[PDB]
């Protein structure tokens, strides 16, 4: 069923399938042997590419894609590393736009995220998506700027923590943001300060 | 309030009289372009009028950072 809403509804109801370890793998299985994975990236690439041209229905279609993604990325193994390389790079791409859903995207992201040192293409993309569009002076407050700038909404940063968790969770590249700024994972610490210093003064306990 | 509007004046006025300093030094300056500074000592003046007309086109750099203080400018690209 292609309807928009039915298949966006089919998504939400494999979601809930892939509860354990065993049906999560299951669904896995789903897509990729016996609608794939690929198209549903590619759904989500088409997305990108209408919303950025352009600058209910879609937040409906791309909320459910996500939450589908999380929960079985969430429960799976080696696994992981096959849905990482691929929706890594789209959701990646879908991040740069505003969207309401970054949040989301930076979840799933997250789930991806694997344990090893192949964390790498993943901090590249996050210190790309903060590093981009900021101007740095040689001070700190422009770094935190940046990513005050990009992470505008209590969502985008919620995601942004889990992401962040998940990626200093044991590694990271050295000389980070070589190139276009001051280097380090110092400044992301920073950036925290405008966090948890104002969390204090929440809404919303 | 008084004492706001004076104090902000002081200040506003001052500048001029940094920037009319400068001028004197200043070599890419023609004395017969004396108008400036007649407009200079003459009134207190728009710290826009100010910062675009004279700061930026006689790259006083060092005024248009004290302008943009007393302005309060925050926003650290500009400012850097």
């Amino acid at each position: 069923l292609l309807p928009p809403t039915i298949y966006i509804p089919y998504l939400k109801m494999l979601q809930g399938l892939a509860n354990g370890p065993q049906c999560a793998h299951y669904c896995f299985s789903l897509l990729k042997v016996n609608v794939s994975w690929e198209h549903f990236f590619h759904s989500l690439m088409l997305y990108h590419e209408h919303l950025r041209k352009d600058l209910q229905k879609e937040q409906d279609g791309l909320i459910a894609f996500l939450q589908l993604t999380s929960t079985i990325i969430t429960w799976s193994e080696n696994a992981r590393l096959a849905l990482c390389e691929t929706p890594v790079v789209v959701i990646l791409g879908l991040l740069q736009c505003s969207i309401p859903l970054k949040a989301e995207l930076l979840k799933t992201l997250a789930a991806f995220g694997k344990s090893p040192e192949i964390a790498a293409s993943l901090w590249q993309s996050l210190e790309y998506t903060i590093l981009q569009t900021v101007r740095i002076p040689s001070g700190i407050e422009v770094e935190l700027n940046e990513i005050e700038s990009r992470c505008e909404e209590y969502p985008l940063t919620r995601a942004f923590c889990q992401l962040i968790s998940t990626l200093v969770e044991s590694s990271f590249p050295s000389n980070l943001g070589a190139g276009l700024r001051p280097p380090g994972f110092d400044p992301y610490l920073q950036f925290l300060r405008d966090s948890v210093f104002r969390f204090r003064t929440r809404a919303r306990a | 309030e008084f004492l706001h509007e004076l104090e902000e004046k002081m200040e506003v006025a001052r500048i001029q009289l940094q920037i009319q300093e400068t001028l004197q030094r200043q070599y890419s300056h023609h004395s017969s372009v004396q108008d400036a500074v007649s407009q200079l000592d003459s009134e207190l003046m728009d710290i826009t009028k100010l910062y675009g007309e004279f700061a930026d086109p006689f790259k006083l750099a060092e005024c248009k950072l004290a302008i943009i203080h007393c302005a309060g400018y925050s926003d650290p690209i500009l400012v850097q």
